[PDB]
């Protein structure tokens, strides 16, 4: 019925910007003005990303926090930096973190009043509010640690709408910070509380996708944006488009996650890079091809959806799609009946005349809470930068009970490889 | 001598705005407005216009909004189309709870209005699908109001029960139970839908590769159509309601009458016997299933345009020399025939063509049943682990009206088993 | 043959006589009974009097069913009707306490980060 | 000296419809009223012109009485001596004496007291009345009980007519029957039955029509009754007394019923034929083709024989004639009785109706014979009744109206006695 | 002396509108207008089957009942139309029922005393009342349920006077609904209590002569009351025409019914269709010539009566009426002496030169109440479509009472096949 984005911390701001500007061109939307092309479609459900203000004009729903300025002037003087609304932007000024602490306690809280009064505003603007997207990454701490802080007060104003998240989970390679694990852990425990439903976006997986299986050597923050923001368009597409579904995101919602612990998704694209459809399937399908550092083998999937795109036959797809599930037929959980369910629309993306994107709620997830786990309790172990933290408030057993909380949904995920 | 017709949540309203149009094209009213008999259905209002008895209700404007937009804008009342902004959501405990009770009392003080211009009202026609937000949880509550409101008046439902491939939802299951249990003490008689038979039809017959809604329900248009038809025309097979269930259900528990349209045929004439003789075979129910196995306890034939009982006589004697005949023990071998001279009228670009005679048989077999085990084994696989049950304790719901629900689909399917033999 | 005959009375227009032929050879009705009649009168009467008394006794069990109809009625609706809104009671309370221990539980990991940031007051 | 004639219910109305007519014409009495004391036994000599009957009518629905007071002897009569009755006898005794029958009763009770009430020194009733039938059983019955209670000595002489299967009856004809024969039977003095069958066989033999009228029968049966009473009307020895009558028939307090034999009956347009001899006629009553009630004599006995001849008639051949009627044929008188025989010859030719069946005749006879062999009618009847009371066939609808299922054992059982004392008058 | 006759419920009002307009013009009456016809007779007793009003004018003293316009309508705009009393129609508006229940008590009682009070003013206006005759079907209810209680509430206003009717019996072939069998053994047992005399027009035996013996295919509602209507003219010319019997309808009574128990008539027609006399005969005592489905073969007869038509010698009648009962001589129960009785009336019906009809009261009636029963018990075996009485306040009991009054009077016909 209609949804607010928070965007918030470098990486959220850098990923969703481009989120932003690639959906923009999509509807056929200029750096301010408003349409331009050929195609009629576009508009009925553009209502849902974009609130419209004065004569022509379509700026989106958007706010943007940050707690230091620079990120942000990035945006302005960038792709579409014109295109949102200029007291939407909310700076830090003071020093960022890249400690959790900071941005979930003390210079956090500074700012999350001037934020919350914003996202009241562009809310109980809505015609019938549906429910908040936020980006933002888990390590590092001006949005993994605001972001989290800024969840828990929207639930609270707002236990009734449901809260969705794109959380980029970082890794050992391409990090900037020996503390990443530490942050990540406290986000994750968090995030398990009060979302309804969130991404995984694995920095290590995007890594492997650029290089691995791309001939793209030095992978900047360039390339490797460009495969999250249009991951992101194909996972939205059927709530911003056709006349197919309509996507309540709370129907997404009730339909994915058969269990309270929010699971989490791991998205999976088809075409690559900065197409037969039986070729496409094959490679959505394929680990080689997540957006999340797993690999759906060793583990089965509770629910999966899939939305293609562009002029092709579902006749077809609907053939491929169930050919997927019996080549494959050991690895889709038996106790819950039709659990993969198709979407096709026809609105070719960028470049690409085909294209598929993937949703799945898979076990196999475990792998990659396990592996943070990992090198936070190997590091917490002989408490390592902890003094960090201390320092700025927290307790020291706040740490252990988040490693705990953390712990369980491997061992409950790993509970569902049943029967 | 009157009849509401009441359509809850998409696929009700998708359906009724389909069989409203070859209502229409039946009774020759152009869209805008005119042209008893005609009048069970219809409220010669104004000093002109013909208008239905009718009330469209969904949770979200969307579906409602596009009747209010093509041609058929005038036809209607825009009273009759109550719309809601927010959405079922997916799960009858919202329809039936949460979201409903804020709207219901704006609806049932509507269809009131509607059947206070009606010097004696005779029941409701309710359509709403079976697993589907609003469709099973709003459904449930309107019926059981419905029944505080108006005593006597007989209710029947149109049911559109669920099919894998003409996309439904991985809950769909829990909430046809859910709703199949509240809406089962208050319903007279139900003919239920198979989506995947209709699905079916449309490929062995219409030759559609690819089957849409609005295919679908034209061919679902059809058979709603020569069901009621009787009670429309008017002195012929199945009059005044009453006399209508009377017929097809012997006992209190519902049931559920399986239908079989006759000659389904695409355009770009059927013998008497040969589409009586269609009428016996599987491929072409309503409810994907086969009564070569169960039996039968009440046989119905509705037939449409060109026919003497002469020959419907020797079709029925034929039919059941070299056939499955395997009627119940307890009960007699039914067969009121009806026929209703007027013919069978299809819409214009339609993908089925004119027809000189058309039948439609309505039978109340213990094969039904099938289905009735198809839902309760999804259902009762998911729930083995309380598979999304959690969404339903949220909206504030109990566990146990999970357990008291699919405790009813037990014993039903029991009642059903029961009565062989 | 041979007979002899007497001859008893001669009138104006008439005349008897008896021919004897062959020596033969050998050697309160109760008027109080119309009582018996008017007792049949108080039997008819008795027989319709019945066939009366034990019709009119059909008539009220005709009361009884037009009866036990509209009495089975309101024993539906006034115990369905109930049913529903003591249901509708059960969901009001229990969601309303679901969303009231959603934030019992949030309202406290928040009144902790208050006062674990006055602990930073007291550390740094 | 005087004479009531009463006729209750249907077939008694128009039996004596058609004999008040033969009678007028007897004694030549234009309808309307008078001739331009005798025969004063049977009227009243009323106003100063008419002449009038001693009669009264009776029936339970109108119909029948209505034609009276509409066909000529509309005037003949008083409109106070027709009295009838609205609501129908329904065919069962037990309607006419109980139900339907009390409210009428004293009506009429009342009206034959007011015709008695003109006569110094009254005789007794001719009684007139169908044996099967609605009121005829029921309503007779009844009166007789009554006029027992208001008239104690005067003699009761019933006419009766004894129903039979062609001369379309009622299935329950035979309760009836014996139904009222039993209460009816102690109360009369000496009545005449009238088989149906017998008459409507003589109207084939011999008037020769294919299909018999009531108006055909009632005609026959209206001449024989003339020749019964006749005696009494123009006065001229044998029976010109009411008591006369019973001392000359009846033996025993049994009621007993005479049988009658009618001289000759011949069709009209074989009325020039040649005229009937004095012996021929005697000779015709002794056969049994010629009687009032099916059976036969030749088979029981003779108890008292009476010879009633009207006409042109010398005793001296009424002698000669009797002489040859016992040579060759069947006397066979019972053991303690004489040989009866009381003639009667009353000169007064026999009159017969104009557009008729029958021609006028030159002398006729009558013949009333007790014989033991009329009990063969009480036989054919208790068989009926017998073999349909086996199963209370249709018992119900007199227990209806009042009756005891004990009254019809109580009738049958007197009926198994009458017969047993016909019987045992035998030698 | 002079009879009402009340006349209710689809199929009654309709068999009866036949009824009217066949004697009718038996008697030589205009839509409205009075006498046309050189014949003089008629006349005598006109009055028996019509109160006559205003002017000329003839007006039959019928009483018009239904639950639903309709069939009422179908009369006024119909045969003879005009004919009947206006304000003597009596309307039920609500639903019909078809189901007895409903019209013995519900919508039943509902109408009742309207009904019953314009009896009383046709009744009381009636110079000498000899009683009711009213025709109805058993199967179906809006006349079998309402019937026997309009029945029930005459007796009790007029135990005096007798009851009379005309009631068709259902059977399986040309029915419409599955519950008769309820609706008529609900009914049958309330005949055996408050009636005098039923004959019994069974529509087996109806679709058996028009088409095992009239080449009559499709088998209309019409061609069927043809015979039926035909039939019931025949069966009533003695107490409407000559000067033979006269016919108290109470003698036809204590003459046809030597028990209690109402005896039900079976009637038979001569010719037929929409004659030499020996022919009619041999033709009027056969089977295949009987109005119910029965076969007096099975069965002596208790009592019979035949009803001749026409110029034709009763000297050839009496003499065949003979030869029936001889050659046949050992089915008239020999316990009842002359148990035949012959009436012959000279006005013949419509076109037929020659007609005859019959009335039989004979033990083979048993085999019609005998399959009736054999579909009741058949259904309230495994308590069938019951439900729909229980709803409408009748008892479970109710059921069983009326069943085994039934099956006594089978076992009390079957008795009177004795010797
Ligand atoms: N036959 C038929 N089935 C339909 C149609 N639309 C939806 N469905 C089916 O209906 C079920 C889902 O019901 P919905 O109408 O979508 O549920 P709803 O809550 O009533 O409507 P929403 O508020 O839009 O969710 C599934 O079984 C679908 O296959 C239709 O137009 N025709
Ligand atoms: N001989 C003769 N017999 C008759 C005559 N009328 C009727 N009967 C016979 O009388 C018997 C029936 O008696 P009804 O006079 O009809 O009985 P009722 O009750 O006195 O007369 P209703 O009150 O009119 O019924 C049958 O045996 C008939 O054959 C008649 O005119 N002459
Ligand atoms: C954001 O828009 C989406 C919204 C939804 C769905 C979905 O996945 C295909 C989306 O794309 C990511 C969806 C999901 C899940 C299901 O079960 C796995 C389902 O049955 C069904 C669905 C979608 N509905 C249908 O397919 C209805 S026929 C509706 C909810
Ligand atoms: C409606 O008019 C009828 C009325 C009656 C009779 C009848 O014949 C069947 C009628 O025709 C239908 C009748 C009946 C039957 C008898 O027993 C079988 C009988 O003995 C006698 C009769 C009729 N009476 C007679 O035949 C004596 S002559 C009177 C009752
Ligand atoms: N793919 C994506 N990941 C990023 C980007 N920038 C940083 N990251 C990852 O996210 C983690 C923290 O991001 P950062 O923006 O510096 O944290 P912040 O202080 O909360 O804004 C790092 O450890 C990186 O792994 C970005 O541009 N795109
Ligand atoms: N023969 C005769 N029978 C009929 C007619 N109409 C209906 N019936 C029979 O009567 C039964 C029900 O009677 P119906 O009049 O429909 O019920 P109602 O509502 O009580 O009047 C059916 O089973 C029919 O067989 C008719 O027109 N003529
Ligand atoms: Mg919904
Ligand atoms: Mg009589
Ligand atoms: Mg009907």
């Amino acid at each position: 019925r209609e949804i607010v984005h928070i965007q918030a911390g470098q990486c959220g701001n850098q990923i969703g910007a481009k989120f932003w500007e690639v959906i923009s061109d999509e509807h056929g939307i200029d750096p301010t003005g408003s349409y331009h092309g050929d195609s009629d479609l576009q508009l009925e459900r553009i209502n849902v990303y974009y609130n419209e203000a004065a004569g022509n004009k379509y700026v989106p729903r958007a706010i943007l926090v940050d707690l230091e300025p620079g990120t942000m002037d990035s945006v302005r003087s960038g792709p579409f930096g014109q295109i949102f609304r200029p007291d939407n932007f909310v700076f830090g000024q003071s020093g960022a973190g890249n400690n959790w602490a900071k941005g979930h306690y003390t210079e956090g809280a500074e700012l999350v009043d001037s934020v919350l009064d914003v996202v009241r505003k562009e809310s109980e603007s809505c015609d019938c509010l549906q429910g908040f997207q936020l980006t933002h990454s888990l390590g590092g701490g001006t949005g993994s640690g605001m972001g989290t802080l800024l969840i828990s007060k929207i639930r609270e104003e707002y236990p009734d709408r449901i809260m969705n998240t794109f959380s980029v989970v970082p890794s050992p390679k391409v990090s900037d910070t020996v503390v990443e694990p530490y942050n990540a852990t406290l986000s994750v425990h968090q995030l398990v509380e009060n979302t309804d439903e969130t991404y995984c976006i694995d920095n290590e997986a995007l890594y492997d996708i650029c290089f691995r299986t791309l001939k793209l050597t030095t992978p900047t923050y360039g390339d490797l944006n460009h495969l999250v923001s249009a991951t992101m368009s194909g996972v939205t597409t059927c709530l911003r488009f056709p006349g197919q579904l309509n996507a309540d995101l709370r129907k997404l919602a009730v339909n994915m996650v058969p269990f309270p612990r929010l699971h989490f998704f791991m998205p999976g694209f088809a075409p690559l890079t900065s197409l037969t459809v039986p070729e496409l399937t094959q490679q959505m399908f394929d680990a080689k091809n997540m957006m999340a550092a797993c690999d759906p083998r060793h583990g089965r999937y509770l629910t999966v959806a899939a939305v293609f795109r562009g002029r092709m036959s579902m006749k077809e797809v609907d053939e491929q799609m169930l050919n997927v599930q019996n080549k494959n037929s050991s690895y889709f959980v038996e106790w819950i009946p039709n659990n993969v369910k198709t979407a096709v629309c026809d609105i070719p993306p960028r470049g690409l005349k085909m294209s598929a994107t993937f949703i799945g709620n898979s076990t196999a997830i475990q792998e990659l809470f396990k592996r943070i786990s990992e090198q936070f309790t190997a590091m917490f172990r002989r408490k390592a930068f902890l003094h960090w933290y201390t320092g700025e408030g927290m307790d020291e057993m706040e740490f252990t009970e988040a490693e705990s909380n953390m712990n369980d949904l491997v061992s409950e995920y790993q509970q569902y490889q049943d029967a | 001598r009157e009849c509401i017709s009441i359509h809850v949540g998409q696929a009700g309203v998708q359906i009724g705005n389909a069989c409203w149009e070859l209502y229409c094209l039946e009774h020759g009213i152009q869209p805008d407005g005119q042209m008893d008999s005609f009048n069970t259905f219809f409220s010669e209002t104004g000093a002109g216009k013909h208008v239905p008895r009718a009330v469209f209700v969904d949770l979200e404007p969307t579906v409602i909004d596009e009747v209010r937009t093509g041609t058929y804008r005038q036809l209607f009342h825009p009273e009759q189309l109550i719309t809601g902004k927010e959405d079922a959501a997916n799960n009858y405990a919202r329809g039936h709870y949460t979201i409903g009770k804020e709207i219901i009392d704006l609806v049932l003080d509507r269809i009131r209005k509607l059947a206070d211009q009606c010097t004696g009202l005779q029941g409701f026609s309710v359509f709403h699908s079976f697993g589907g937000g609003t469709g099973s949880g709003f459904t449930s509550l309107l019926m059981e109001r419905l029944s505080v409101d108006y005593g006597k008046k007989s209710k029947l439902e149109f049911s559109i029960y669920p099919a894998p491939q003409v996309s439904t939802a991985v809950v769909e299951p829990y909430n046809s139970i859910l709703t199949t249990h509240t809406t089962l003490e208050h319903s007279d008689c139900a003919f239920m839908v198979d989506n995947e038979a209709i699905y079916d039809i449309c490929r062995r017959n219409l030759d559609i590769e690819r089957p849409t809604y609005t295919n679908l329900n034209r061919l679902i248009g059809q058979i709603v159509s020569s069901i009621t038809a009787s009670l429309r025309f008017d002195g012929a097979l199945n009059v005044d309601l009453t006399e209508f269930q009377t017929n097809l259900v012997p006992y209190p528990r519902i049931h559920f009458p399986l239908a079989t349209y006759a000659p389904v045929i695409s355009a770009e004439q059927l013998s008497v016997a040969e589409i009586t003789n269609a009428c016996f075979e599987p491929a072409n129910q309503m409810v994907k299933c086969d009564p070569r196995h169960g039996k039968y306890m009440a046989c119905c034939l509705l037939y449409r345009g060109d026919v003497v009982p002469k020959d419907v006589n020797a079709a029925i004697a034929t039919i059941k020399t070299k056939r499955t005949i395997q009627f119940v023990d307890w009960c007699p071998t039914g067969f009121k025939v009806g026929i209703n001279y007027e013919p069978p009228t299809v819409v214009p670009g339609g993908d089925l063509a004119k027809v000189q005679r058309a039948v439609c048989m309505l039978s109340n077999t213990t094969a039904i049943a099938e289905a009735w085990a198809r839902l309760d084994h999804k259902f009762d696989l998911m729930y083995a682990k309380r598979a999304f049950v959690h969404w339903y304790v949220g909206e504030g719901m109990e566990e146990g009206e999970f357990s008291e629900a699919r405790e009813d689909m037990a014993a039903l399917e029991k009642d059903y088993e029961e009565v062989g033999v | 043959a041979d007979m002899e005959v007497i001859e008893l009375n001669k009138c104006t227009s008439g005349q008897s006589f008896e021919v004897i032929l062959k020596p033969p050879s050998f050697d309160p009705s109760l008027e109080e009974i119309q009582k018996k009649l008017e007792a049949a009168e108080e039997r008819r009467k008795y027989q319709e009097a019945e066939l009366l008394k034990h019709l009119a006794e059909k008539r009220e069990h005709e009361r009884e069913v037009i009866q036990k109809a509209i009495e089975e009625n309101n024993n539906f609706i006034k115990m369905a009707k109930e049913k529903l809104a003591q249901k509708m009671e059960s969901n009001k309370e229990n969601r309303e306490a679901h969303l009231a221990a959603m934030l019992e539980r949030l309202q406290e990991k928040d009144k902790h980060a208050e006062e674990v940031r006055k602990n930073k007051e007291l550390k740094e």
